[PDB]
RNA sequence: AACGAGACUCUGGCAUGCUAACUAGUUACGCGACCCCCGAGCGGUCGGCGUCCCCCAACUUCUUAGAGGGACAAGUGGCGUUCAGCCACCCGAGAUUGAGCAAUAACAGGUCUGUGAUGCCCUUAGAUGUCGGGGCUGCACGCGCGCUACACUGACUGGCUCAGCGUGUGCCUACCCUACGCCGGCAGGCGCGGGUAACCCGUUGAACCCCAUUCGUGAUGGGGAUCGGGGAUUGCAAUUAUU
């Protein structure tokens, strides 16, 4: 520990990538551990930079949006956190291996792409799975606390532990299913 | 005032007299080949330069033009009396003037002459005293009732980057006629006269050059002379 | 230990059940009836504001010598939403902010100041010491 | 990108070659001053792109000998 | 006797500027004057920004123009005669010159 | 004898200079301790040098910092950089090199802008549009 | 061979190397003083806080601004007719900051309402060259650039804590930026000072952001249109509401 840092309380030992593909792509342990998910961080600066940021700065980077949320930073690391301990208590598992395993549960392995409605059926890279994961999370905590009296750590958590427990409850896996559904039509 | 003015306003004040000064001497000595102003205010006075091609047109008969010049610009510019202070003097080489070469054109035009003998004749002119190129354009009514532009280039000429605002000297004249206004527009490049004042020091940007040295002998043989 | 080693936002707290814990510090008639700053909408929900901003603009004090009316109202000072045009940054109430200085020289915590201004005396900067000692031995800091 | 040098550059660079060629060497921090003490450039810049133009065309000449 | 001293230079050309200042300083160094070396205060930049073009017509372009003030000063202790003696001698540009008799 | 070193960082136009010099601990920003930096959101950030180093390194000296520009988060990665350049600085004047190469290397490998600034600055705004590379909305018919 | 491109100029990034500074500072202690034990201790000595006061202290790290330096595809590995060059990497403040300037030829583009630039035509004393009043703002409707919102990643009320680019007393022309004391809920008023400015406003206590209260999915404490009544200031004059 004082050479190992946690995130203040979470260890980032003792967590698996279960996935051969997008491992190297979800930058968690041994060497992108940090004590917060904010850094200077001159990522968008060559092409696959991206792929060396800890994935808990990704998901800080997407979740402040559309409009009255941009550069509000300090308020959506505050959102992480307190989402964080919701998973905590409502499961007891490392709450870093339920949001691996939803980034691993909602990334599409099979899209398509218009061509000359006629579609054409390809197959995602793997940083195109983790942004999509991610961008996909990130819309269903959005869109599931916009009138409710819930608020949006208790609604990202939601999202997170129906998303790793493969559910068709989160609004990131029925998308990933339609999208591999559609591209096996116009397979 | 008890405080006098701020130094924004006060340099600001001091461009606005400067503009002033050229303008209304730019109107007056234009037969008299008035080339530029130098106002160098000097202990107990300030004195004003006249560069002209004409300086006994400028001062006149026993200097009664350059007094009643004196008289005019303490009036107008409020200087206590026996401040202004005002010369003539010659520039040479006024080939390489613009303005001087700009009204020269100007009055040869307003006195009845074919367009292009005239701009061939300057240009023959400022080529001659020794110039790198030179571009002389009238722009109007020459010949017709449909107004036309006509250009007569000489030599090298830029017309970008930083080394155009020296190396250049631009001069643009409006010439009356009795059917509407012609424009004249004469651009002249200097010849980098190297610590002298023809032209320009610090020569173009790309313009490397190269020395080259002698009295290296290969013929050696390894003797030690002393002294 | 010294004002600066605390955490404002408590040091603030006790200053103030301090200050309204002694009966001095005669507050204004208008207590009830008065909204703070032109850039705000309701009165403060505090009911017993003026102690709070008597033990902010002292704090204040001890920070920086010979404030004054001027810069208590632009420490105090915020931003003022037009309706439809765009917000704005506005002063604070130069009224309260005087009676605010007025109130605390009335407790001899405070002077006026050399040069024109106000200014913390010797028995003030002790009070606030004190205040700030209690405070660090409460929440064991 | 760019990095394509241009013809005031390269033939500066022959001409510095072809004259003091036995004063040049392969480092380039001193092939600048070099070229710095016998010509006269009016820039830091454009000796500098000079001065590594001389480098490469040194690199070259002590293998076969090239054709300008 | 001696007299501390204020030189006060501002112009709108560095070279000239530090050319005059140079040579103040070493005209008056060398008759053992103690000066005190010159005080870069900040430029000054007035800046103008007028539409290109009469009119109203065309593309919406924008002129930029600025003006730039340098200004130094310099302090000796000396007496005035010699401080009219240095101070009036080799002023080349249209720099300015301003004498203080008292400001230290 | 006397035993200091000044350095200083910088991050968005907002300089924290820090002190270093021989004493114990006390590792002091703008008078206040640096557990109460204004946003204890990135409490962690200013924190990870001595967490990196351990509390035994900064045994032997007494650190001060004054921070002035920028934001209140352009502030904190200066002071956080101004810590460690003093500390890297101090190790490589009063005490022996690989002392100093060794904590060098801890801290360049955790994190750069520990040690060396970075250069982004704002850019500047164009006519046209309302910031450096956004243009008005264009309108046909 | 010439122009344009490039070169060029301004700008942003780096120098614990140089030059040198009460109209900028740092550190030191000379200090002196306030305060608290907050530490050993006693409370003193040692310390801890200070935009509290001084130095004919020492210095230039932070500030200022001048001179030089520094980056060249220079080093290393691949790909290249082994040429011009391209990709990757070490070292590094940086390996692709941002603007200014810009050619030949042309357009029945815009400007006679910028001009004591201007040709021709018109008017010239019942004037198309001056004062008072009204208009340029009128409203069934069509269109363009935009501001504020549709709320809980929020509104409200308190507390806390950080900037940079600028401008500032006007000649005809009469008006500038404001400190601090008092008075008033507020806009604002009275009284006395500083500044022609790194000197005074100013250490520019900016907003979003940060930390705690109240609200609770209801066109609601979201939103702030429309309209009634009252109080100030600028001005010669406020109605068709100037602010
Ligand atoms: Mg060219
Ligand atoms: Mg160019
Ligand atoms: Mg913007
Ligand atoms: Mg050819
Ligand atoms: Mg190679
Ligand atoms: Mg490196
Ligand atoms: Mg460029
Ligand atoms: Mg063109
Ligand atoms: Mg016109
Ligand atoms: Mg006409
Ligand atoms: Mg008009
Ligand atoms: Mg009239
Ligand atoms: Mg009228
Ligand atoms: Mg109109
Ligand atoms: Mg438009
Ligand atoms: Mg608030």
């Amino acid at each position: 520990t004082p050479d190992i840092k946690l995130f203040g309380k979470w260890s980032t030992d003792d967590v698996q990538i279960n996935d051969i593909s997008l491992q190297d792509y979800i930058a968690v342990k041994e060497k992108y551990a940090k004590y917060l998910p904010h850094s200077a961080g001159r990522y968008a600066a060559k092409r696959f930079r991206k792929a060396q940021c800890p994935i808990v700065e990704r998901l800080t980077n997407s979740m402040m949006m559309h409009g009255r949320n941009n550069g509000k930073k300090l308020m959506t690391v505050r959102i992480v956190k307190h989402a964080f301990e919701i998973i905590h208590l409502l499961t007891g598992e490392n709450p870093l291996q339920v949001l691996v395993n939803a980034i691993i549960n909602s990334g599409p392995r099979e899209d398509s792409t218009r061509i000359g409605v006629r579609r054409q059926a390809v197959d995602v890279s793997p940083l195109r799975r983790v942004n999509q994961a991610i961008w996909l999370l990130c819309t269903g905590a959005r869109e599931a606390a916009f009138r409710n009296i819930k608020t949006i750590a208790e609604c990202l958590a939601d999202e997170l532990i129906n998303a790793a427990k493969g559910s068709s409850n989160s609004y990131a896996i029925k998308k990933k299913d339609e999208l591999e559904r559609v591209a096996k039509s116009n397979r | 005032m008890a405080v006098q003015i701020s130094k924004k306003r006060k340099f600001v004040a001091d461009g606005i007299f400067k503009a002033e000064l050229n303008e209304f001497l730019t109107r007056e000595l234009a037969e008299d080949g008035y080339s530029g102003v130098e106002v160098r205010v000097t202990p107990t006075r300030t004195e004003i330069i006249i560069l002209a091609t004409r300086t006994q047109n400028v001062l006149g008969e026993k200097g009664r033009r350059i007094r009643e010049l004196t008289a005019v610009v303490q009036k107008r510019f409020g200087f206590p009396e026996g401040s202004v202070e005002l010369y003539a003097e010659k520039v040479a080489t006024r080939g390489l003037c613009a303005i001087a070469q700009a009204e020269s054109l100007r009055y040869k035009l307003l006195g009845g002459l074919a367009v292009r003998r005239a701009c061939y004749g300057v240009l023959r002119f400022i080529m001659e005293s020794g110039a790198k190129g030179c571009e002389v354009v009238v722009s109007g009514k020459l010949r017709g009732q449909r107004a036309k532009s006509m250009k007569f280039v000489d030599g090298l000429m830029i017309h970008s980057g930083d080394p155009v605002n020296y190396y250049v000297d631009t001069a643009v004249r409006h010439v009356l006629l009795r059917q509407g206004v012609l424009g004249i527009k004469v651009k002249i490049m200097l010849p980098w006269d190297p610590s002298g004042k023809i032209g320009p020091k610090k020569p173009l940007p790309d313009h490397v050059s190269i020395v080259e040295p002698k009295d290296e002998i290969l013929p050696t043989t390894p003797i030690s002379e002393q002294k | 230990v010294t004002v600066k080693d605390v955490n404002q936002q408590e040091f603030v707290r006790a200053l103030a059940a301090f200050l309204k814990k002694s009966g001095k510090l005669k507050v204004p008639e208008w207590v009830d009836t008065v909204k703070l700053a032109k850039h705000k909408e309701l009165a403060p929900y505090d009911e017993n504001w003026f102690y709070t901003r008597a033990a902010s603009t002292a704090r204040h004090l001890y920070l920086r010598g010979g404030a004054g009316v001027g810069s208590m109202t632009k420490i105090y000072g915020g931003r003022q939403r037009n309706g439809v045009m765009p917000s704005h940054f506005s002063r604070g109430s130069k009224s309260v902010a005087r009676r605010v200085l007025q109130a605390l020289e009335g407790l001899k915590m405070v002077e006026k100041d050399q040069d024109w201004g106000r200014k913390l005396t010797p028995q003030g900067q002790r009070d606030l010491d004190r205040i700030a000692g209690q405070v660090a031995a409460a929440k064991k800091k | 990108m760019g990095r394509v040098r241009t013809k005031t550059v390269k033939k500066a660079a022959r001409v510095i070659i072809e004259k003091y060629y036995t004063r040049l060497g392969n480092d380039f921090h001193t092939n600048k001053r070099v070229c710095e003490e016998i010509a006269i450039i009016p820039s830091k810049k454009l000796r500098n792109k000079i001065a590594g133009y001389v480098t490469h065309l040194m690199k070259r000449i002590q293998r076969g000998p090239v054709r300008g | 006797a001696i007299h501390r001293i204020r030189i006060t230079l501002t112009s709108r050309n560095v070279k000239s500027l530090e050319k005059v200042c140079a040579d103040l300083i070493r005209g008056a160094k060398e008759k053992n004057l103690k000066v005190k070396g010159p005080v870069r205060m900040p430029t000054k930049t007035l800046r103008i920004t007028t539409r290109k073009t009469p009119c109203g017509e065309g593309s919406k372009t924008w002129d930029r123009f600025q003006m730039r003030i340098h200004k130094r000063l310099i302090d000796l202790h000396s007496p005035s005669e010699i401080v009219k003696q240095i101070t009036s001698i080799s002023i080349e540009p249209g720099v300015e010159v301003e004498v203080t008799i008292a400001d230290a | 004898p006397l035993q200091s070193v000044q350095v200083f960082g910088r991050k968005k136009t907002a300089t924290a200079v820090a002190h270093c010099k021989r004493g114990n601990g006390l590792i002091k920003v703008n008078g206040r301790p640096l557990e109460m930096i204004e946003p204890r959101t990135l409490q962690y950030k200013l924190l990870e040098p001595v967490l990196l180093l351990g509390k035994e390194r900064f045994a032997g000296v007494d650190i001060r910092v004054r921070v002035k520009g920028g934001g209140h988060v352009a502030q904190i990665y200066a002071i956080r950089q101004s810590i460690s350049k003093a500390l890297v600085a101090y190790y490589q004047k009063y005490v022996d090199e690989a002392s100093k190469k060794e904590i060098k290397d801890i801290l360049i490998q955790y994190d750069r802008t520990l040690l060396v600034a970075d250069p982004r600055r704002c850019e500047s705004k164009k006519f046209g549009g309302p910031g450096a590379r956004a243009r008005y909305q264009k309108s046909y018919r």
